[PDB]
């Protein structure tokens, strides 16, 4: 019985993880963007506007 | 009075180079706010504050 | 399961708190930024009526 | 009045870090219920791991 | 020549015109993603109810 | 013109220098979970109860 | 020692919400010098053209 409530207490602490592992898909994609996709396209496109 | 103003526009292409570093921060902090708006919608459904 | 929980209903009002705090203070330097292009571009306009 | 928006921006930054001085002590309560939950899962699979 | 001079000048006040906006566009976005992020930051964190 | 472009500038400057330090409080919250996370070895160790 | 076994298992789970608190704190301590320096490096090869 403490066999199957500690496999429990196992279960739940693997939705912790489910959870932090969705905290960390949060701070991922807001990594990418502004680094990645940003100044990436916004540079190239004014750098030919400023070379004109 | 064509360099008098572009002696002046240069000045102003100074402020906005400098302001379009701050267009691309601009542009992406906002992609980031409706990633961090899908956050705080996210992260009451998950967790709770983390259980 | 008879614990519908407490600590997240304290870990919500912390969290909305940090979010809170944060928030109130980016709008209030947010609209710092907005009124200061209102009031120079107000400023320019009547600044270049007063050249034309 | 754009030199003054660099110096309220400044106040409202210092303004915002205790915002989010208020966000973590409710952040730091949320770590004293995840090292408390630590024990409470080191508890559980102990009452399920067991004697001769 | 004085027109070509004048295209070269345009550019420039056109965008420092346009990047008044996005300075009054950078303050809010900036701010808005900070705080929806140290709201994140703040529902990573915890629950447990009680005996 | 030219002066209002270089403090527009700097007061978006101003406020993302703390957007970022409370990204830094963030990482620093992160660091309380890696200072518990050596708890969690240490309770691991007594969960376990190495049977008896 | 299954019970023992799951209660160092839930240690171990511990240690991945540890660890995915630590990804996540990890990926904000990269986030901020990825908004503050991200777009301004990207920037400076295409502005220092632009500049000279």
């Amino acid at each position: 019985v403490e066999l199957q409530e500690l496999n429990d207490r196992f279960a739940n602490y693997i939705d912790k993880v489910r959870f932090l592992e969705q905290q960390n898909k949060i701070l991922l994609a807001e990594l990418e963007q502004l680094k990645g996709q940003g100044k990436s396209r916004l540079g190239d496109l004014y750098e030919e506007e400023m070379r004109e | 009075d064509v360099d008098n103003a572009s002696l002046a526009r240069l000045d102003l292409e100074r402020k906005v180079e400098s302001l379009q570093e701050e267009i691309a921060f601009l542009k992406k902090l906002h992609e980031e706010e409706i990633q961090e708006l899908q956050a705080q919608i996210q992260e009451q459904h998950v967790q709770i504050d983390v259980d | 399961v008879s614990k519908p929980d407490l600590t997240a209903a304290l870990r919500d009002v912390r969290q909305q708190y940090e979010s809170v705090a944060a928030k109130n203070l980016q709008e209030a330097e947010e609209w710092y930024k907005s009124k200061f292009a209102d009031l120079s571009e107000a400023a320019n306009r009547n600044n270049d009526a007063l050249r034309q | 009045r754009l030199q003054d928006e660099i110096q309220n921006m400044k106040e409202e930054m210092a303004r915002h870090l205790r915002e989010y001085q208020d966000l973590l002590n409710v952040k730091m309560a949320l770590d004293i219920e995840i090292a408390t939950y630590r024990k409470l899962l080191e508890g559980e699979e102990s009452r399920i791991s067991l004697p001769l």
